Formats: C-alpha cells, sequence, structure tokens
C-alpha cells in the first residue's frame, strides 16, 4: 500500500478459493454418485482438485511469510484464528460424545422411555481397556512429550537438530497410533451396521483417527520446513499451531479413552 | 480489474459483501417464488395445481401447465410436490437467503469499516467462504432435480430433515441436500472465525470494545453462536448420511436408535440459528434509529449486554421445539421456564429503541419506516413465542399454522425488515447512486399491508386446528386461506417493485457526491469516506478524534 | 514509507490475554455445570 | 350423530371444549392473550406517540440523554414479574396434562404410514381407521361422486371430506382414557383439538396421554408430523358414546364388524 501506517496484511487477488469450491462441489456430488451404485472417478477428481488448491494456498502462506508480510500483529491474527478452529473442532466432537453418553445412559429397550434397556448392548463385547487401549494412549502421550520437546528446544535453546529429532520421533509415533488403531478394527467383536454401539463406537474413534492422520501430516510439513530452515525462535507459527493441534488430538483421545473404553465396559 | 479478476478472485471485503447481497437476493426471489406456488395452491380447497398427471409430460412441458388451474375431478393429488416445495423454501431461506445477506453482505462490508480496519483479518479465506456458499446453494438446488422420494424428484422431508422419514426416503435427493447444509456450515464457520479475529485484533487505536458500534457487536455475537452451533449440526446430519448410505442405526429403533436424539442435536443448533438471523437485524436497527432520530443510542452497554444475554440463553432452550415428541415433565419445565427468560433481554432492546426515539427529532425517511415496522412486527412475532414457550398451550399450537405465523412475523416481518432497512440506508454509500424516496415509501407500505395479510390470518387457522405441511385442507379453512394467499401475491408484487427500484437506481439513480447523505447523527466511520468508498479503505488509520 | 513491524500492539496483546482467560472461564463453567446436571438428574 | 369438535368456516377461535384439559387450555390462552394484547398495544402507542410528538418539525432540536436508571429498572422488573405470573398459572396446567391417571379404558394408537392402528388391550379388539377417500376405499384422496356418496352412507356430509374415517375409535363419556402412542415406521402425531390433547408417534417409543370426555359426539384430529405424501390424508375420528352402548359396542366389535 502506497503510504500506509499499519502492519496488517493486505493481499493480492487469488484464484485459489474459487477453484477449491468447484473441486468440493464436484467432490461431494461425485461422492453422492458413488454411494448410489455409480462410479468413483467424479469424487476423486473433486478431492484431487481440492488438495491441489490446499497445497498451493498453504505454499503461498509460507511464501507470504518469507516476504516478511507476517508482522507482529499479522502473526497474532493467525494464532487467534487457528485457536477458534480448534474450538470449532471441539464442538464437533461434542455431537459424537453426546450420542455415546445418551445411549450409554438411557439405552433403548421395549418400554423406552418409561424403562431403559441395557448397555453395553446385549451380546456386544467391549474391548479390554488395558491391553491395546493403554498402548495407544501411551503412544500419544509419548509423542505429545516428544513434539513439545522440539517446540521448547527451538524457542528456548534454539537447538535445531533436537527440534527435527523430536519432530521425526513424534511423526513416526503418530502413524503408529493409526496402525495400532487399524489393528483394533481388524479384531473388533461387534459390527458397524445394525447396532447403535457400532455406529457410536466407530464414528467416534473414526473421526478421531481422521484427525490423528491430519495431525501427523501437519507435523511432517514442519519437519520439511525445519529441514530447509524455515523457523526461528521469534517467528514460528506453523510450529505453534501444530503443537497446539497435536495436543487437541490427544485431549480428544484421552476423553474417548476414559469415556468409551474405561467408563463404558 | 478484469471482470474475472475482480469478482472471481476477490480479496476485498467490500466486494465480497456485495457478492453475498445479490447472491442472497437471487436465491431469495427463487425461494420467494416457491411461496407463490404454494399460495396459489392453498388459495382454494382441493388440489387444483399439484396434480400427479403432469409427471408424464417432460419437465419442460408439465411445468408450464402447473401455473394453471385444473378441475378437482381431473386433478390427482400429488402430495410430494407440495412437500418438496415447502422444504425448498425452508432450506433456501434458513441457509441461503437471510444469513448470507445480513451476516456476510452487510457484515463483511461494513463491520470492518465500523471498527476502522483496513480489511478483514483473512482476506483469502473470506473469498473462500463466498464460493463455498455457492457450492451449497448449487447442491441444494441440484437436489430439486435429482432422484428423490416416491419415484419423483426432490426430497419432501422438512428443512430440519427428521428421521426416520429422512433416512428411508428413496433416491439421492436428500444426500445432496445433506451436503448442501454441510458446505453452508463451512461457509458460516470460515466467516465466523474471520469476523472474530478481525474485530478483537483489527480495531483502530483507542477503540475499546466498549467504544464499538452496535452493528459490529451484533456481528460479533452472531459470529460466536455460529462457531459453537454449526459444528453440532455437522454431526447430527452426518448421522443421517451414515444411516442412509452405510446402514448404521443412529435413529433406527431396530438397532437401538432414537429419532428423538436427532431432534435434540438438531435443535441445539436449530435455536441458535434463529438468533443468528435476527442478531444482525438488531444492530442495523440501532444505526437506523440513532441516525434518523438524530440522537445517541439509549443505554448502549445494556444494549450490548442484552445481545450477549440472548446468544448465551440461545444455547440452553432447544427442546421448546420438541414439546410433544416425547419428553419428561421435568424436561418440559426446564425448557419452558428457560425459554421465557429471553424476554427480559429482548424487551430491554425494544424499550431502548422507543427511548432513543423519545426526546429527539424524527425524520421518517424510508430507512426508518422499516425500523419502526420491525419494532412492531417483531414484538407481534415475539409475544406469540411466549405463548408457544408455554408447554401446555403448545400442545394445541404445535405443528399447526399458529407457529407458522410466529416465525414469519419475527422472520418475514422482522429480520427481513432489517435486510431492507439496511438496503435503503446504505445503497448510496456502496453505489454512488441514491434511490427514490417515493418508490421506497410505496414499497414499504405495500409490503407491510401485504405481509400483514399474508400471515395474520394464519393465527386464526392455527387456533382452528389446521395442521402444518398439508397440501390440502378441509372446507372450513377456505376463507382465511384466500386472504393469506391474496396477501402473498400482494407481497410478491412488492418484491418485484423493489428489484426494479434497485435496478433503476443503479442505472439512473441520483449520483451521490456527499460523504454523508443523511445527517450529522450518522456518526460512524463509514460516513467519513467517499460515496462509493476507496478500494483500500483505511491505508491511513482513523485518527482518534476523526470520529 | 515501509516500517514493517513497528506498529504498537499493546491493545491487542492485552485483548488476547483477556480472550484466553475468558474462554477458560467459560469452558470450565460448563463442564462443572454439565457435571452438576449429571449428578442431580441423570 | 353429533359432530362437535370440527373446524368452523371463517373461524378465528378454538374448537368446542369437550374435556377438562381443553377447558383449561382455552382459559390459559385467553389470559395469556390479554396480557400480550396489552403489551403489544402498549408498545405501539409509544412508537406512534413518539413519532408524532417528536417528529423534527414538532421538536426541531434533539435531546442528548442516554440513561435513566429508575426507568430501566422498572422495565426489567415489570416483565419479570409478568412472567412469574404466567408461570403461576402455567406450570399447574402442565402437570395436570402430563401426570397420568388410573385408566377406566385404555387404547393403543400406532401410526402407520397413511393410517392409524387402534387397540383395546383389555377387550381383545383391534382394527384400523382410514380416511374415507383413501386408495384403501377406491379413491385417490379427493372428492368424487363415489367419495361423496360413500361419506353420505357413512353418516357424514360432503364438507367433512378430509376428516371422516372408515373406522372410528369409540369411547365412553365421563371415563378416563389413557392413549399410549407409538409409531410404526416414520414419525407421526396423533391429536384431538377438542380434547386439548396431542402427541407424536415415534418409532421405538411409548408415549402416554390421558383424556376424559364430559360429552358425547364425533371429534376429529389429523396427522401432525410430516410423514410422507399422504401426510394430509390420515384423518382421525373419535366417537364418544354413552356407557350402555359402549358395552354393546364391545360385543358387536368381536364379530369382526368395526363400525357403530
Ligand atoms: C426467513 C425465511 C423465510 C421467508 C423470508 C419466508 C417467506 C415467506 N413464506 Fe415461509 N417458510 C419458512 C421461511 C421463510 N418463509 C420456513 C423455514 C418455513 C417452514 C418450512 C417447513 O415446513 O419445513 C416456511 C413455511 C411457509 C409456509 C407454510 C408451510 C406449510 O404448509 O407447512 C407458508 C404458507 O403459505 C409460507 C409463506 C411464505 C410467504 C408468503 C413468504 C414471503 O414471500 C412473504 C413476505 C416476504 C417477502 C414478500 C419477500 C422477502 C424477500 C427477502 C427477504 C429477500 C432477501 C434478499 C434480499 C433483500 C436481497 N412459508
Ligand atoms: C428470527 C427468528 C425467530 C426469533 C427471533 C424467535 C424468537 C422466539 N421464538 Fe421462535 N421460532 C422461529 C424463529 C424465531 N423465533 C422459527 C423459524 C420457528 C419454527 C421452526 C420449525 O419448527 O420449523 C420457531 C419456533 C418457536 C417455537 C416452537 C414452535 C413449535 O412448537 O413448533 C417456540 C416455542 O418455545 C419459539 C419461541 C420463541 C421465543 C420465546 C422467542 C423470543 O426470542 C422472542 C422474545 C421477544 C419478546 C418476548 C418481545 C420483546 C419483549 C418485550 C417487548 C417485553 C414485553 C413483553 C413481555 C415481557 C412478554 N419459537
Ligand atoms: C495418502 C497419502 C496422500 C498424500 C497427499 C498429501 C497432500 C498434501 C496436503 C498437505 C497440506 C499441507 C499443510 C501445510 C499447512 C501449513 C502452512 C504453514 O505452516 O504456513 C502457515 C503459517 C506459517 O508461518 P510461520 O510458521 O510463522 O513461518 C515461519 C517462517 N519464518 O502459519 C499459518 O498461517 C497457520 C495456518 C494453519 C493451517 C491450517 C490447517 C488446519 C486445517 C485442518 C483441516 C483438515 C483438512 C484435511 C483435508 C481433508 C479433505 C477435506
Ligand atoms: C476443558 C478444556 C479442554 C479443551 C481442550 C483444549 C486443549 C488445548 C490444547 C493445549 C495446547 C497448548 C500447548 C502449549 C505448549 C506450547 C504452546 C504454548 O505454550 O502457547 C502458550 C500461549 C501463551 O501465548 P502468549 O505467550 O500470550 O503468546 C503471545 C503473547 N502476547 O497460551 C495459548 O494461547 C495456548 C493456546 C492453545 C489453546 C488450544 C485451544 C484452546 C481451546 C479452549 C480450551 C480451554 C480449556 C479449558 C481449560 C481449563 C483449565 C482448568
Ligand atoms: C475435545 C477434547 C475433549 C472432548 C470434547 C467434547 C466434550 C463434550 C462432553 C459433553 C458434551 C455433551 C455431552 C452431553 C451428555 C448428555 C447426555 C444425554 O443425552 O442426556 C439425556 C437427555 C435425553 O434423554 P431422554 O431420552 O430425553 O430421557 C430419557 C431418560 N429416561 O439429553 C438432554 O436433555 C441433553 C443433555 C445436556 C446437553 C448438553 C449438550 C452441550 C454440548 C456442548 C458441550 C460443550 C463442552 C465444552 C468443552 C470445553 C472445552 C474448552
Ligand atoms: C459444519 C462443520 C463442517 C466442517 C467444515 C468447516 C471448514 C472445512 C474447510 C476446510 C478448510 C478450513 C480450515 C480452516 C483453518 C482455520 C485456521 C486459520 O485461521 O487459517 C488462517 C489462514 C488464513 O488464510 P488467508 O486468508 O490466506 O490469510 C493470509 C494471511 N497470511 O487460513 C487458511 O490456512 C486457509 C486454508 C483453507 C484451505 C482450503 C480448503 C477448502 C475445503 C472446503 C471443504 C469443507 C468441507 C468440510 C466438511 C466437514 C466434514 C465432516
Ligand atoms: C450456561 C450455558 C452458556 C451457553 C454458552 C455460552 C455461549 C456464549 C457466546 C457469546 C459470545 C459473546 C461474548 C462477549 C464477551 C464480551 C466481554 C467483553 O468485551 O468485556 C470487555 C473486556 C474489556 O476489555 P477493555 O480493555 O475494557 O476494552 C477493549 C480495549 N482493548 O474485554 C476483554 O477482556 C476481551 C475479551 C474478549 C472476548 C472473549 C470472547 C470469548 C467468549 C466466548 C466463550 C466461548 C465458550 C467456549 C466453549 C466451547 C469451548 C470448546
Ligand atoms: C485425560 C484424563 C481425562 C479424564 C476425564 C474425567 C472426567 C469425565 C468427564 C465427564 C463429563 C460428561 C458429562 C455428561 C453429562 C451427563 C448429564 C446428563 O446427561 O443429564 C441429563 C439431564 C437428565 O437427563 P434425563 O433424561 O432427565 O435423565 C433423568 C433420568 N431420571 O437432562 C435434564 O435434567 C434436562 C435439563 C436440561 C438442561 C440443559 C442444560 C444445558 C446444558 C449445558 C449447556 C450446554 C451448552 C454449551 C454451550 C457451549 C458454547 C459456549
Ligand atoms: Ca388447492
Ligand atoms: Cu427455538
Ligand atoms: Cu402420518
Ligand atoms: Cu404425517
Ligand atoms: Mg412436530
Amino acid at each position: 500500500a502506497h503510504a500506509k501506517n499499519h502492519d496488517y496484511h493486505i493481499l493480492p487477488p487469488s484464484i485459489w478459493p474459487f477453484m477449491a469450491s468447484v473441486g468440493a462441489f464436484v467432490m461431494l456430488f461425485g461422492a453422492v454418485l458413488w454411494m448410489h451404485g455409480s462410479g468413483p472417478w467424479m469424487g476423486l477428481i473433486g478431492l484431487v482438485v481440492v488438495l491441489y488448491t490446499m497445497f498451493g494456498w498453504w505454499s503461498d502462506v509460507v511464501t507470504e511469510s518469507l516476504e516478511g508480510d507476517h508482522t507482529p500483529v499479522v502473526r497474532l491474527g493467525l494464532r487467534w484464528g487457528f485457536i477458534l478452529f480448534i474450538m470449532s473442532e471441539v464442538m464437533f466432537f461434542s455431537a459424537w460424545f453426546w450420542s455415546f453418553f445418551k445411549h450409554a445412559l438411557y439405552p433403548m429397550g421395549p418400554e423406552s422411555p418409561i424403562i431403559d434397556g441395557i448397555f453395553p448392548p446385549e451380546g456386544i463385547i467391549t474391548f479390554d481397556p488395558w491391553h491395546l487401549p493403554l498402548i495407544n494412549t501411551l503412544i500419544l502421550l509419548c509423542s505429545g512429550c516428544a513434539a513439545t520437546w522440539a517446540h521448547h528446544a527451538l524457542v528456548h535453546e534454539n537447538n535445531r537438530r533436537d527440534v527435527a529429532w523430536g519432530l521425526a520421533l513424534a511423526i513416526a509415533l503418530g502413524a503408529l497410533f493409526t496402525v495400532f488403531q487399524a489393528y483394533e478394527y481388524s479384531h473388533a467383536a461387534f459390527g458397524f451396521a445394525g447396532n447403535i454401539y457400532g455406529a457410536n463406537f466407530f464414528m467416534a474413534t473414526g473421526f478421531h483417527g481422521f484427525h490423528v492422520i491430519v495431525g501427523t501430516i501437519f507435523l511432517l510439513v514442519c519437519l520439511i520446513r525445519v529441514q530447509r530452515g524455515h523457523f526461528t525462535p521469534e517467528k514460528h507459527v506453523g510450529f505453534e499451531a501444530a503443537i497446539w493441534y497435536w495436543h487437541f488430538v490427544d485431549v480428544v483421545w484421552l476423553f474417548l479413552f476414559a469415556s468409551i473404553y474405561i467408563w463404558g465396559q | 480489474r478484469g471482470f474475472f479478476t475482480r469478482w472471481f478472485m476477490s480479496t476485498n471485503h467490500k466486494d465480497i459483501g456485495v457478492l453475498y447481497l445479490f447472491t442472497g437476493g437471487l436465491v431469495g426471489l427463487i425461494s420467494v417464488a416457491f411461496t407463490v406456488y404454494m399460495r396459489m395452491e392453498l388459495m382454494a380447497p382441493g388440489v387444483q395445481f399439484m396434480c400427479a398427471e403432469h409427471l408424464e409430460s417432460g419437465l419442460v412441458k408439465g411445468f408450464f401447465q402447473s401455473l394453471w388451474p385444473s378441475a378437482v375431478e381431473n386433478c390427482t393429488p400429488n402430495g410430494h410436490l407440495w412437500n418438496v416445495m415447502i422444504t425448498g423454501h425452508g432450506i433456501l431461506m434458513m441457509f441461503f437467503v437471510v444469513i448470507p445477506a445480513l451476516f456476510g453482505g452487510f457484515g463483511n462490508y461494513f463491520m470492518p469499516l465500523h471498527i476502522g480496519a483496513p480489511d478483514m483479518a483473512f482476506p483469502r479465506m473470506n473469498n473462500l467462504s463466498y464460493w463455498l456458499y455457492v457450492a451449497g446453494t448449487s447442491l441444494a438446488v441440484a437436489s430439486l432435480f435429482a432422484p428423490g422420494g416416491n419415484g419423483q424428484l426432490g426430497s419432501g422431508i422438512g428443512w430440519v430433515l427428521y428421521p426416520p422419514l429422512s433416512t428411508s426416503e428413496s433416491g439421492y435427493s436428500t444426500d445432496l441436500a445433506i451436503f448442501a447444509v454441510h458446505l453452508s456450515g463451512a461457509s458460516s464457520i470460515l466467516g465466523a472465525i474471520n469476523m472474530i479475529t478481525t474485530f478483537l485484533n483489527m480495531r483502530a487505536p483507542g477503540m475499546t470494545m466498549h467504544k464499538v458500534p452496535l452493528f459490529a457487536w451484533s456481528i460479533f455475537v452472531t459470529a460466536w453462536l455460529i462457531l459453537l452451533a454449526l459444528p453440532v449440526l455437522a454431526g447430527a446430519i452426518t448421522m443421517l448420511l451414515t444411516d442412509r448410505n452405510f446402514g448404521t442405526t443412529f435413529f433406527q429403533p431396530s438397532g437401538g436408535g432414537d429419532p428423538v436424539l436427532y431432534q435434540h442435536i438438531l435443535w441445539f443448533f436449530g435455536h441458535p440459528e434463529v438468533y443468528i438471523i435476527v442478531l444482525p437485524a438488531f444492530g442495523i436497527v440501532s444505526h437506523v434509529i440513532a441516525t434518523f432520530a438524530k440522537k445517541p443510542i439509549f443505554g448502549y452497554l445494556p444494549m450490548v449486554y442484552a445481545m450477549v444475554a440472548i446468544g448465551v440463553l440461545g444455547f440452553v432452550v432447544w427442546a421448546h421445539h420438541m414439546y410433544t415428541a416425547g419428553l419428561s415433565l421435568t424436561q418440559q419445565s426446564y425448557f419452558m421456564m428457560a425459554t421465557m427468560v429471553i424476554a427480559v433481554p429482548t424487551g430491554i432492546k425494544i424499550f431502548s429503541w422507543i427511548a432513543t426515539m423519545w426526546g429527539g427529532s424524527i425524520e421518517l425517511k424510508t430507512p426508518m419506516l422499516w425500523a419502526l415496522g420491525f419494532l412492531f412486527l417483531f414484538t407481534v412475532g415475539g409475544v406469540t413465542g411466549i405463548v408457544l414457550s408455554q408447554a401446555s398451550v403448545d400442545r394445541y399450537y404445535h405443528d399447526t399454522y399458529y407457529v407458522v405465523a410466529h416465525f414469519h412475523y419475527v422472520m418475514s416481518l422482522g429480520a427481513v425488515f432489517g435486510i431492507f432497512a439496511g438496503i435503503y440506508f446504505w445503497i448510496g454509500k456502496m453505489s454512488g447512486r441514491q434511490y427514490p424516496e417515493w418508490a421506497g415509501k410505496l414499497h414499504f407500505w405495500m409490503m407491510f399491508v401485504g405481509a400483514n395479510l399474508t400471515f395474520f390470518p394464519q393465527h386464526f387457522l392455527g387456533r382452528q386446528g389446521m395442521p402444518r405441511r398439508y397440501i390440502d385442507y378441509p372446507e372450513a379453512f377456505a376463507t382465511w386461506n384466500f386472504v393469506s394467499s391474496l396477501g402473498a401475491f400482494l407481497s410478491f408484487a412488492s418484491f418485484l417493485f423493489f428489484l426494479g427500484v434497485i435496478f433503476y437506481t443503479l442505472t439512473r439513480g441520483a449520483r451521490v457526491t456527499a460523504n454523508n447523505y443523511w445527517n450529522e447523527h450518522a456518526d460512524t466511520l463509514e460516513w467519513t469516506l467517499t460515496s462509493p468508498p476507496p478500494e483500500h479503505t483505511f491505508e491511513q488509520l482513523p485518527k482518534r478524534e476523526d470520529w | 514509507g515501509h516500517v514493517a513491524g513497528s506498529m504498537d500492539i499493546t491493545q491487542q496483546e492485552k485483548t488476547f490475554a483477556g480472550f484466553v482467560r475468558m474462554v477458560t472461564w467459560a469452558a470450565v463453567v460448563i463442564v462443572a455445570a454439565l457435571i452438576f446436571l449429571a449428578l442431580a438428574n441423570a | 350423530l353429533e359432530i362437535i369438535g370440527r373446524p368452523q368456516p371463517g373461524g378465528t377461535g378454538f374448537q368446542p371444549s369437550a374435556s377438562p384439559v381443553a377447558t383449561q387450555i382455552h382459559w390459559l390462552d385467553g389470559f395469556i392473550l390479554v396480557i400480550i394484547a396489552a403489551i403489544t398495544i402498549f408498545v405501539t402507542l409509544l412508537i406512534l406517540y413518539a413519532v408524532w410528538r417528536f417528529h423534527e418539525k414538532r421538536n426541531k432540536v434533539p435531546a442528548r440523554f442516554t440513561h435513566n436508571s429508575p426507568l430501566e429498572i422498572a422495565w426489567t422488573i415489570v416483565p419479570i414479574v409478568i412472567l412469574v405470573a404466567i408461570g403461576a398459572f402455567s406450570l399447574p396446567v402442565l402437570f395436570n396434562q402430563q401426570e397420568i391417571p388410573e385408566a377406566d379404558v385404555t387404547v393403543k394408537v400406532t401410526g402407520y404410514q397413511w393410517y392409524w392402528g387402534y387397540e383395546y388391550p383389555d377387550e381383545e379388539i383391534s382394527f384400523e381407521s382410514y380416511m374415507i377417500g383413501s386408495p384403501a376405499t377406491g379413491g385417490d384422496n379427493r372428492m368424487s361422486p363415489e367419495v361423496e356418496q360413500q361419506l353420505i352412507e357413512a353418516g357424514y356430509s360432503r364438507d367433512e371430506f378430509l376428516l371422516a374415517t372408515d373406522t372410528a375409535m369409540v369411547v365412553p363419556v365421563n371415563k378416563t382414557v389413557v392413549v399410549q402412542v407409538t409409531g410404526a415406521d416414520v414419525i407421526h402425531s396423533w391429536t384431538v383439538p377438542a380434547f386439548g390433547v396431542k402427541q407424536d408417534a415415534v418409532p421405538g417409543r411409548l408415549a402416554q396421554l390421558w383424556f376424559r370426555a364430559e360429552r358425547e359426539g364425533i371429534f376429529f384430529g389429523q396427522c401432525s408430523e410430516l410423514c410422507g405424501i399422504s401426510h394430509a390424508y390420515m384423518p382421525i375420528t373419535v366417537k364418544v358414546v354413552s356407557e350402555e352402548a359402549y358395552a354393546a359396542w364391545l360385543e358387536q366389535a368381536r364379530g369382526g364388524t368395526y363400525e357403530l
């Protein structure tokens, strides 16, 4: 801006947003198609386009930060936005937990609601909380510590080998969660269709497994940035959001773990 | 400024707001015309228009015949056409007409100006909100033309999509409608986050949160409620989607599901939605009342805190839309009692408005007529709600037309009044061309008259037992349906006037050259700029005394 | 007239500080309410 | 035939009071209506008054006040005491209608797409009720010579088309009937204006309602919850008769004939 007195970030035009909205129209219309006997090709196109848009858009986000556009308030604007994003995330889960706690409390049975049935559902076999469950909660707690440790080092010691070390370690353990989580599905004692327990069980940990993967990918991109030297102790916003996010993922799992595996057995 | 560059890759919050206005305007007419359809068909008993025999004809063929009466004898009652109409209205209106104009048009464009901010915190992401609003619309409309219930097209379910009718309805119509609401909820959450970082981070020096315009405060509270409510609706509608395409059983009794739990998680967002619509309307009213009564808005803090009072109560009263679905008496009292409390907050607002007017000299320009209409009709609408808040009286009133009149008074004679109040009030500022004081007055009078005829009769019908979502009705309900129907054609006429008034204006409208074309009492930062505003408003930040 | 970074951000930092406190206040007030309800009526 | 509880051309009021809950609903609304007739009027009168008393040619110069503590207080307590008042007279009516008595009769209502299912568990009686124009009776849900005639033979008239059913639920005056409503497929809702009672029929749930008729006659209700295409076409008909005929009804209904 020719003669400005302010640090906020004003931006050149940008096509990205339109593109990703067509992608998503096509994605979801094709996704409807594919759930109704027709072919996948239209849905994967959508996602291919959306993913293209997402990578540009975020590439340019760093780009712009390297152009020094990320002034003191600009970096605070970003941090705040992102924090509303995790508050939105938290409310999304509130819907998933709300179902699990209601059916777990007032289970449907023939005189419902005068009289409630039984939970867990007749003939459902809940998993053992201390054999695999605890394994995956120790795997996340662990990674959490490992990822925070890369955060601290960078900001507090400015140590950059350490920083990438904690990242790698955290990244690989986030993928392990997924592998172990997949194992659980393999060995499930109930089904997904036909029974509340399966719907709630699976959609609930199902949405949490989504996020882990988004988590683990996010950190991967920090490792990459960190390898090309993209972070300083004063400027390090992707880093702050990843660590905050990772931690949300873990806080959601922990409550799942105590809600669904520990309390509801 | 290639035309493609400007509107298709927008980064400026004042062009993105213009986009949401026309866009919302568009879909409002489309939606609006489906209402004429219904009113033609409800004008008179028996089914004359929505006949089953028109299905044989291609769509291009049967369509045109449907705008012309058939004899009862040769008319074959196709209830599904009705059910699809009633739900295109509902879904278009509550997701694609009013929140987009009032929140993303007049809020995106102006909230920023009012705080003395360059632009919006996240420009790219805002443009992305605009375009995902299109996707949803598109998907929702596409839905009318795709395979749907009973071998016809279109999902005739309810704008709230309750199962197990929503799950069992055949086709994929209701899948497109399900994902339309998803995109519209992303739309709203992206917009919501943007307006929340911007207002608390991008205010001008010395502008404390108690020194911010009320219009901006209303977009602030609105934006909070969206953030906390749409994600809960992404979940209840993801449970419809799974139960239809992955044979889950959330609201399917054969697998231990509960249709009622759907109603709780939908209304926990279905209540916050109605305050999300009228919040912005309360903010534009302030402005218009301060401005045209030539006097400071009375009780500014209590107006700001009333706002936050409503939105917070708005998340704890949602089973009032379920009094007859099967709830405990305890549940019925908690929710009746709790809903009653929002009356304090709103009244304070209503009195302060009458008070501002009190003691000042009033200029009955077009923009003030709407504000005064709204003062009256929103109260009419409001009262009703208290009657409906009473669990006991709701038995009879539930699912009858006495609710339909509620919601249209405080929606069609309420927040819609705020959509036009803001239109007339800020058309020059955003266009460089003012409108005709005479045509504006005519419009106002037309639609107040029409729209009172449209829904006042329905209070009767509701007391006389007419059920909701019928395509036909008894002989005893003809009288008042005629009246209503007459009323809606009178109101549809008006909306046509208004689009010509607007068209004219942006064509041959008075060139505006002043920076404030109203009066000295219009004291917010938008009136300190040209007339049509610079493309980069506030490179130089608003000096503290400037306003 | 470039001077990236030299703007005054005192007001925003104090604002964020309140924001972070107010949200925590909220969150925990709901949870203990949710809990209350649970105990009284569940 | 005494057709009481039914719509009345050009009617703006309620349906006749055939029971104690309806009596009270009518009284609860009345009272509530005046208190908000008062407020509505009252709110217009200031708007009007102020618009004219303070129009710019009547008072050229504006005032600058923005707060009047006393007044604010008044306007926030007044409505809060108004609301308590309504509470006093409203919770009580709620409790009477949702606190269910000892039955003297018991029916079970089950909404099925495009008809109702009635059962009297104590007397071993089960039948169904369909509108007279249902495709279940020859028509397409619209008036036709056949339709007209079929209703005349029922005991109804051309104008009660969409409300009369082929099978009526019979009932004894002065007796408490508890209706347990459940839905069989999608949701439905079973009411009777004249009784002041109404309740949704939801798949997987047993909801109860009670009612007592002080007088005899034909009372009509109508599906109340978007259930499909023939949402408009699933009337409800209730017949309240004396107790001596009710018993007779029991016996006559055991041979498979389900009409009175
Ligand atoms: C806020 C949105 C909204 C609006 C504006 C309207 C406007 C109108 N609606 Fe309604 N309507 C609903 C939301 C709305 N409606 C909903 C949610 C339902 C229930 C759905 C369901 O049952 O599932 C419903 C139901 C409904 C019904 C009965 C349904 C039934 O049988 O169950 C009827 C009955 O005739 C009706 C009539 C009308 C009429 C005549 C108008 C108007 O045409 C009359 C006056 C208003 C205008 C004349 C024009 C207003 C135009 C705008 C405000 C445009 C905004 C854009 C710009 C300014 C650029 N509507
Ligand atoms: C802008 C939209 C809007 C707004 C603001 C409101 C506001 C209110 N609504 Fe609602 N409502 C709808 C839109 C809205 N509503 C819609 C669309 C539906 C139907 C949904 C569907 O089922 O499809 C609905 C449905 C609905 C129902 C359920 C209907 C049913 O049973 O099917 C109820 C019942 O509790 C209710 C209550 C209220 C109340 C108490 C208010 C209050 O907010 C009003 C408060 C205002 C006042 C109280 C007047 C101002 C106060 C004073 C002037 C003080 C003086 C007066 C007194 C103290 C009494 N509304
Ligand atoms: C199976 C194998 C298939 C593999 C295909 C993989 C395709 C690749 C897709 C991966 C996406 C890459 C993500 C990168 C985003 C991070 C951008 C970033 O860090 O820059 C943003 C800015 C950083 O600035 P700063 O850190 O201060 O720079 C310091 C330099 N001095 O910090 C910011 O501005 C903060 C911005 C935060 C980013 C938002 C993230 C939240 C999104 C979560 C939504 C989930 C969507 C997932 C997709 C599902 C499909 C719908
Ligand atoms: C019951 C609640 C449970 C809900 C789950 C939410 C869990 C939150 C996730 C935790 C992640 C925090 C990770 C901290 C490690 C490294 C990052 C960090 O320490 O940032 C500290 C930051 C201080 O920020 P500051 O120093 O002010 O920066 C510029 C100041 N001018 O302080 C911050 O701003 C940290 C921001 C991250 C917040 C994530 C999202 C918050 C969502 C609201 C959660 C509220 C939880 C309620 C807490 C109750 C406490 C008893
Ligand atoms: C992110 C990591 C951590 C995890 C994040 C998510 C935490 C969420 C934990 C709680 C979320 C909501 C859980 C609510 C449980 C309610 C259980 C329930 O359904 O109660 C029953 C009642 C319906 O029962 P009914 O069938 O009508 O009665 C039959 C009885 N014979 O149902 C009702 O009447 C409704 C009951 C109350 C409604 C509460 C809904 C509020 C949801 C928002 C919660 C916000 C959590 C705040 C997060 C703080 C983080 C900073
Ligand atoms: C009802 C609930 C439904 C849930 C859906 C809600 C949203 C889903 C959409 C996915 C993408 C949203 C991620 C939001 C990130 C928010 C964090 C934040 O504050 O990011 C700030 C950054 C600002 O971007 P910018 O305007 O370019 O600022 C430049 C400053 N350097 O912002 C960014 O980094 C922008 C990156 C966006 C990438 C484009 C992707 C579009 C995809 C839309 C599909 C949505 C479908 C969601 C379905 C939910 C599934 C259950
Ligand atoms: C019991 C059930 C309840 C139901 C749920 C409740 C939902 C509520 C949604 C309503 C949102 C509106 C909140 C408005 C807050 C207004 C407070 C305010 O502005 O106080 C002024 C204070 C003073 O700052 P001052 O310096 O004087 O002025 C600015 C000069 N810079 O300013 C400050 O210190 C700045 C504070 C910023 C405002 C904070 C906004 C966050 C509040 C939202 C809570 C979110 C709850 C999250 C729960 C889900 C968590 C997962
Ligand atoms: C890593 C280590 C982690 C370990 C974690 C350990 C801690 C575990 C945390 C557990 C928290 C779970 C809370 C679950 C809540 C259960 C309460 C509940 O469901 O009660 C419902 C209540 C009674 O339901 P009802 O059907 O009457 O049952 C009666 C049977 N005689 O329903 C009623 O009485 C009806 C009254 C309804 C009143 C609604 C009140 C509103 C509720 C809160 C507001 C929600 C709004 C949120 C806003 C957020 C936005 C800011
Ligand atoms: Ca007709
Ligand atoms: Cu509500
Ligand atoms: Cu039905
Ligand atoms: Cu129905
Ligand atoms: Mg209903």
